[PDB]
């Protein structure tokens, strides 16, 4: 282990954690809190960004001087991926779109780009790789999202055999598109059962998966502590928010139940206690204001 | 008819500009803003003086409403009576102002 990557300090902002992290997709929602929790340890966070540099400004106070290296990359340029990962000791993937675009479909975002990142990270000597799938990923799933994400998970597993693949159920938080989706829909109630996971629990799970050497080659299912039906969940969202852009793929995924995978470990086997919805939903939905808790199963 | 067309045109231009001001920058997909004053949450204290200057406006505006036919009233044949009643109306407006003065009605908004 090299002398510059030995940890030092008391784990604060000016400390050294020995984590040289390349977070693909740090400009989004999971990457926000992930770069926050990495940089507050004193980790060398490499942020490959695709967007305008203005849209990366919030990542800049998240660490000490020189501890966030921004650089350009393309999903169809393996040279830029190698230019981003050739010094990192961990590579986290967080590339995702809820909607397919003119230049990237779900096959590009969930299959081609994660396999490219994992292949280049294998042939660059990166120790640790973390992939973020979805809990309901299935080949025979109704939505194209979960089909291509199951395909990309299989490809990441077969091209990086030690890839820590993580299954969040439905991540809620401030900049989420789950509770902010329900508070701004003003779809319906069915027999769909969900257990949504909190974003800080997911971030602590990812960083404890970095820190646990036994999490290599594993597959985790980051689920919340309380399973809810869809209907009383949506009624609880409209009860907290003081209320009386979509596609059919999101309609299929909201009416897709969060499956139970007891053979996979979860948040507790990384040392993270799951934060329930009712302690954070007021914090999420206070912005939407111009409460009896939901029924669990 | 020309005036109604003009009023409708001005209202339509104003509503078009207001709609462009309230809906063109809505298409910006900037960011959701988390958690969007000298007094914190106290009630608005009623000021007696603001109500006093408003009612003084209303009463002197009524006296103005009496004064408004004077450019037409100077054309009369009974000019002595007209001149007496015009000077009497402006004098009663001045007596209203003097009484508003001397009983401390014009105070702290003088
Ligand atoms: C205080 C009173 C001030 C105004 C006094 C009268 C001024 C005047 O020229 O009046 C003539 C006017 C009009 O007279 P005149 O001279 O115009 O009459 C000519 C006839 N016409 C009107 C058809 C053109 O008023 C009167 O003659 C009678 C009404 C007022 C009488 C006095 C009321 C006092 C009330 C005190 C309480
Ligand atoms: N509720 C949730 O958030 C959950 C998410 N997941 C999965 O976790 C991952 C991250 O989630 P999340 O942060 O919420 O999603 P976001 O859409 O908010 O973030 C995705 C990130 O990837 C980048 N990106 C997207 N498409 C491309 C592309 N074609 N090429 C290059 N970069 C791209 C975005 O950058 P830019 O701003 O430049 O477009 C952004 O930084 C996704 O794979 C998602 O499926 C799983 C379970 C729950």
């Amino acid at each position: 282990l090299h002398h510059a990557v030995i940890p030092h300090g008391k784990g604060g902002r000016s400390s050294v954690s020995g984590i040289v992290a390349t977070v693909f997709g740090a400009t989004g929602f999971l990457g926000r809190y992930l770069v926050n929790h990495l940089g507050r340890m004193g980790s060398q966070v490499i942020v490959p960004y695709r967007c305008e540099p203005y849209d990366t400004m919030h990542l800049r106070p998240m660490g000490d001087l020189g501890q966030i290296i921004f650089m350009d990359w393309n999903g169809r340029d393996k040279d830029s991926i190698r230019r981003a990962v050739e010094h990192s000791n961990v590579v986290i993937n967080l590339v995702g779109r809820e909607w397919e675009t003119k230049n990237f479909d779900f096959e590009d975002v969930f299959v081609k780009i994660p396999q490219a990142i994992a292949q280049v990270s294998k042939e660059a000597g990166v120790e640790k790789f973390i992939h973020i799938s979805h809990l309901n990923a299935d080949i025979k799933s109704s939505s194209k999202y979960l089909r291509n994400k199951a395909v990309g998970e299989k490809e990441v597993r077969e091209t990086f055999p030690e890839a820590t693949i993580i299954k969040p159920a439905d991540i809620f938080g401030r900049e989420d598109r789950f509770l902010n989706y329900f508070a701004n829909i003003r779809s319906l109630g069915k027999k769909t059962v969900k257990q949504p996971v909190y974003i800080v629990d997911v971030t602590k799970g990812i960083i404890n998966a970095i820190k646990d050497p036994d999490a290599r080659g594993k597959t985790f299912a980051f689920v919340g502590p309380n399973r809810y039906l869809l209907f009383d969940l949506v009624q609880y969202v409209f009860a907290v928010a003081h209320r009386p852009w979509t596609t059919r793929d999101k309609v299929e995924r909201i009416h897709t139940t969060d499956r139970t995978l007891p053979h996979l470990p979860g948040l507790e086997d990384l040392g993270v206690q799951a934060t329930p919805l009712e302690l954070k939903a007021i914090e999420v939905l206070r912005r939407h204001r111009t409460v009896q808790p939901a029924k669990t199963v | 008819m020309n005036l109604m067309i003009t009023l409708l045109t001005n209202f339509t231009l104003a509503t078009l500009l207001v709609t462009i001001a309230f809906w063109l920058p809505q298409l910006n997909v900037y960011s959701e803003k988390t958690s969007p004053d000298p007094m914190g949450s106290a009630r608005l204290p009623f000021s007696m003086k603001f109500f006093l200057v408003a009612i003084t406006f209303l009463l002197f505006d009524l006296e103005i409403a009496l004064l408004l036919p004077l450019p037409w009233a100077s054309q009369t044949t009974n000019l002595n009576t007209m001149l007496t009643m015009a000077l009497l109306l402006i004098f009663l407006l001045a007596v209203s102002l003097a009484y508003e003065w001397t009983q401390k009605g014009l105070e702290w908004t003088e």
